């Protein structure tokens, strides 16, 4: 999951953008 | 915006300043 | 334990400790 | 929770109904 | 991208967050 | 300033993009 | 309550929320 | 101790409370 | 180094940057 | 006397050594 | 006063204490 | 660079004061 990927690669804050409600 | 590399809390209070009030799911 | 009042990026903090890896659900 | 914990007070306990 | 109400340290966190190596000034 | 709108008023993460080099 | 892995601040906020205002020693 | 093993391994809360006043 | 209004978690991760590894009490 | 030293009026990390062990 | 070891928002988090007010450059090579 | 000093050694809090405004 994105998680997974911001802490072992990136991510970008738009991609966390999927989470939120 | 810059790619960032975040765990722990600070995905979470980063997960808290991109959805705000409107609240997230934290789901690993 | 204690009671304390937990608004804002804290209140997700202490979230984050008490559930950790089961994740949480963040809804106003 | 936001009435709960931040309006009153709440324990690390109760925090625990919100774990998914 | 909601707006939040963003003081003290909180607000130096988030412009760590959205600026990173780039870097940032804050001056009040 | 900075503060004389994410703090006292409130602001967005775009807004904040204004105050790095 | 899940089992943490907590290093430097994060676990002084760890044990402020465990304690509260009855206040702790921290003794590394 | 239970300090240094929160942060070299991992600890429980009700470890953690052994150090409130 | 200047004075900053210093409470709850913030107080304690102050009280963390200047005594380190020496600990600290804190009990209000 | 902490928390009347820091929070309820401002003080300085100086002041915060005293609490230092 | 101990030395440190900080990274990240850790950092920017001890510039905010030791300025405060006075404010700062975060400035990273 | 004092910070990445900070990060990959140590510094100290008055060093930290040259970025200070
Ligand atoms: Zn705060
Ligand atoms: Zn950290």
């Amino acid at each position: 999951g994105i998680v997974e990927q911001c802490c072992t690669s990136i991510c970008s804050l738009y991609q966390l953008e999927n989470y939120c409600n | 915006f810059v790619n960032q590399h975040l765990c722990g809390s600070h995905l979470v209070e980063a997960l808290y300043l991109v959805c705000g009030e409107r609240g997230f799911f934290y789901t690993p």
